[PDB]
DNA sequence: CAGGATGTATATATCTGACACGTGCCTGGAGACTAGGGAGTAATCCCCTTGGCGGTTAAAACGCGGGGGACAGCGCGTACGTGCGTTTAAGCGGTGCTAGAGCTGTCTACGACCAATTGAGCGGCCTCGGCACCGGGATTCTCCAGGATGTTTACGT
DNA sequence: ACGTAAACATCCTGGAGAATCCCGGTGCCGAGGCCGCTCAATTGGTCGTAGACAGCTCTAGCACCGCTTAAACGCACGTACGCGCTGTCCCCCGCGTTTTAACCGCCAAGGGGATTACTCCCTAGTCTCCAGGCACGTGTCAGATATATACATCCTG
């Protein structure tokens, strides 16, 4: 996925989400 | 002019007063002898005055029992 | 007070010591126990 | 007069290339310009330090790529350097 | 015209709102003074560097650029003010 | 007979409302007056731009909110819900501000 | 004279000002000399970074059914990505707000 | 027979290790670990003798400073035993975890 | 290959105990000897990545003390003693 | 004519000339001032004198006549300003400041 | 027999003998002090360079160094430093 | 343990308009096209530092076992922090109004770049002694458990 | 009401390791003298950055007045805090006993670094042209407000 119009390929598919550690 | 000594103690003082004179104020109010009191603002010696320690009104003083 | 022979005066006098912040040990107790301390004191 | 250099037009161009049906606020544009300037300064400073490493007086693509690798974390770096390489391998292709 | 007792301007409900945006539920009463002291210390630290930059620039007003660059000095760089 | 809300549940609505929004929370006039009062000692008869005071507002609010995020972590750690000043002090110490 | 001039950005296939990046590198005295490919690499990296950030921001904005990118969307796009949050760990965004999130214990039980 | 009260020898060890300044991690296992972890990044890598020493000594300081912070967390929770949650929360507040 | 125990068991229980005592903690739980190992591995990966990157850029095939100290300085932990 | 070193005419021991050369070759600006190396060398000399005096006092306390990096760490970490300046610095073989939390210590 | 290295060891030893006439310094401590001098010099010089780029200037005059040292060192340290620095510059004005 | 009511939210449709978006002008900055020359590029070699080998052997790691101090859970009392109603002190805004001070163009001149000379300040190279390590004894210093003197119930009347 | 005994309760203390003081032998490494050399101080020119100065104007500070709004105050009230009690259980401190880190020595050689010749990429400089910044002018299609409803919580047999 990602990409879009003139940005075909490249980008970062499935980026890492923030963790937000809970105590 | 007022300060707060931590139990929490309220004592009226003067800029030129010494620690020992302030130390006697706890004895009158709380009954704790000055020799068993160690005052924190660094330890403050009896001879040095409040102004020498840069103590102003509503200063943060701490009392720990010996 | 500082001195330093060759470095007469100048430099810094009476540096501030490190705070070394302490955890929850303020000698704080109940007033009833504190009241008993006054009788002993 | 008194012109002010900015990355506004280029940021808008890449925005329209990546999202041809959306806009951007003036404050958002200013934030993006500040981010671009900060990242440029960071990468260029790291490249300068890397040049001063090996007693080299010049800045080439090699150490700017190394600086990008050092700065950008994880997969992002593995993308960016690759992208950068493309921009070079075609730049020398056509003059 | 000098100013005094100006740290009371940050009122109790404002501090409660800041804490709520922080992500808390209950606030002890003693917080509304320790956090005022924290804000005063932080403002001192930032304002000192901003004033230093302004004094070096041989100018009598503190511009936004000096403030944001003082913020960047302390590892708290701020976007959105023409950095 | 009058409708009363149980304590602790209005705070959740408030937390959602102030986390969803993005505007400034401290009043502008008191903060500007405070900034002038604290900066007047470093250099007498100073002057601030409109953006200069606003920039200090955003920096202070972001720092205070981020500190309260770490303060809540400390208070939650002690197996409690409320936050004490010692939570703020320990959060500052761990960050290295008051070490 | 010469032929028709054309920008180095066209040669590099970018719309970022490689020429302006080269001028900034020269005038910023980072090094005594700068290579020809260094501004190209810097422009490409800046282009990729701003493209990723803008794409995430636009995705968040379209999620919030708002077609104009405001500073609020920038934090929603940056901090929601772990790599971008790590890149901007010590960065505060004006009018960015905070991420809606509450600790699990603070939430009431069943 | 003689037996110290559980908890007093710990202060003895604390004072002994704080007064002294030697290296508390065995040099050979740490060097072997360093070689193993750097093998993944680039195979056939040689390490300077003072490179590993700097790596280990800097690593030791970070762990010691981390344990000072995680000790503060344990006392703050009204305890004396440091726990994994203490280390995790100290790291999170320091800004390394998230 | 040294991928038998990953050599991380080299940093053993008494070593962690000594490090913690130097830190200044009275009592240590038994579940920390793995958390500390994980933290050590993460920190060493973080530092050695930069050190090896510095070595790779310099076209040399050995990791010198300069690369390690300058990687540490870049990460925000300056280290005096091995040059600089 | 007879040449006297710039440090002597500035009343310094740190090398003002070497500092000027480092400023010039360090690529900090197109040009550098005449008084900038003097100011920088004086500041470096003052800082070094301060930390060395503190370390020597620590050594005199520790019944030693030569300075060990442990003395440098003890000196730097016992001064609030110096420790704040060196807050992100790990001194080689410096150890740590000996201190204990009050809770851990026995009450009496 | 070649590739001479530059270090502040001689100068650090000289100032040490200026402070404590009867105290030596080990090689490890000498390296600590040399690295500290290098780090502080780099910090001040880099901040002065950025602070000269600030006002579109090209010269790192004494004012830039003074402002950087007043803006890097904390507390009275910085104050003391600038005083010392000014004194040195004054000597340069006196002897020419 | 399922029904009802509420002040909280969801959506819809209107204005309403500051405001990103085209659109010229043109100018300062970028590009094209020459020489010029050091900085980097290759190739060689020389220590040499790095890795790997093999015996002690003793220090440190490892395993085991009793137990005691700490961790954790549950319970009870309260004070203090929250939710809500009522002023009210003050934020916010809208509009003149002044002058300090930020920008900007000019002249000049003085401080910095640089080049050729010259000497000495500082770097490396041995070199000697003395300061710090280490070994061990005697010495105090800490820390432990234990018999011993107070104390306020908890039973009795 | 009221006797004495009883478990706790804690200053006092004997004795078993632990940390110091001192004494002494011994290396290994600072401090220093020495030779040299490469680099900093002199002196001269030239030249362009930055002080000043003068002017223009941006806007920062100041004020006034309505309005309306969050703040301050009080007040029931519940509920989270903090102390206490108890019951596990799991690190602790030693005691054997297994392991291997550290040391010392030897050896092979990979490559870090210094030298030397080359070449070609970056800079300086001219000249010319055009992309981006600025000022106009928008026509808007993104931002509020007036309503229609679902519903999470706190009552109910």
């Amino acid at each position: 996925l990602r990409g879009g119009l003139g940005w075909e390929s490249s980008l970062r598919q499935r980026p890492m989400p923030r963790l937000t550690f809970q105590a | 002019m007022q300060i707060f000594v931590k139990k929490t103690i309220t004592l009226e003082v003067e800029p030129s007063d010494t620690i020992e004179n302030v130390k006697a104020k706890i004895q009158d109010k709380e009954g704790i002898p000055p020799d068993q009191q160690r005052l924190i603002f660094k330890q403050l010696e009896d001879g040095r005055t409040l102004s020498d320690y840069n103590i102003q009104k509503e200063s943060t003083l701490h009392l720990v029992l010996r | 007070l500082r001195g330093g022979l060759g470095w007469e005066s100048s430099l810094r006098q009476r540096p501030m010591p490190r705070l070394t912040f302490q955890a929850g040990d303020p000698y704080y107790i109940s007033k009833r126990k504190r009241d008993e301390w006054l009788a002993r004191w | 007069k008194t012109r002010k250099e900015s990355y506004a037009i280029y940021v808008y161009k890449v925005l329209k290339q990546v999202h041809p049906d959306t806009g951007i606020s003036s404050k958002a544009m200013s934030i993006m310009n500040s981010f671009v300037n900060d990242v440029f300064e960071r990468i260029a400073g790291e490249a300068s330090r890397l040049a001063h490493y090996n007693k080299r007086s010049t800045i080439t693509s090699r150490e700017i790529q190394t600086a990008v690798r050092l700065l950008l974390p994880g997969e992002l770096a593995k993308h960016a350097v690759s992208e950068g390489t493309k921009a070079v391998t075609k730049y020398t292709s056509a003059k | 015209k000098v100013l005094r007792d100006n740290i009371q301007g940050i009122t109790k409900p404002a501090i409660r709102r800041l804490a709520r945006r922080g992500g808390v539920k209950r606030i002890s009463g003693l917080i509304y003074e320790e956090t005022r002291g924290v804000l005063k210390v932080f403002l001192e630290n930032v304002i000192r560097d901003a004033v230093t930059y302004t004094e070096h620039a041989k100018r009598k007003t503190v511009t936004a650029m000096d403030v944001v660059y003082a913020l960047k000095r302390q590892g708290r760089t701020l976007y959105g003010f023409g950095g | 007979k009058p409708h009363r809300y149980r304590p602790g549940t209005v705070a959740l609505r408030e937390i959602r409302r102030y986390q969803k929004s993005t505007e400034l929370l401290i009043r502008k006039l008191p903060f500007q007056r405070l900034v002038r009062e604290i900066a007047q000692d470093f250099k007498t008869d100073l002057r601030f731009q409109r953006s200069a005071v606003m920039a200090l507002q955003e920096a202070s609010e972001a720092y205070l909110v981020a500190l309260f995020e770490d303060t809540n972590l400390c208070a939650i750690h002690a197996k409690r819900v409320t936050i004490m000043p010692k939570d703020i002090q320990l959060a500052r110490r761990i960050r290295g501000e008051r070490a | 004279t010469r032929a028709k001039a054309k920008t180095r950005s066209s040669r590099a296939g970018l719309q970022f000002p490689v020429g302006r990046v080269h001028r900034l590198l020269r005038k910023g005295n980072y090094a005594e000399r700068v290579g020809a490919g260094a501004p190209v690499y810097l422009a490409a990296v800046l282009e990729y970074l701003t493209a990723e950030i803008l794409e995430l921001a636009g995705n968040a904005a379209r999620d919030n059914k708002k077609t104009r990118i405001i500073p609020r969307h920038l934090q929603l796009a940056v901090r929601n990505d772990e790599e971008l949050n790590k890149l901007l760990g010590r960065v505060t965004i004006a009018q960015g707000g905070v991420l809606p999130n509450i600790q699990s214990v603070l939430l009431p039980k069943c």
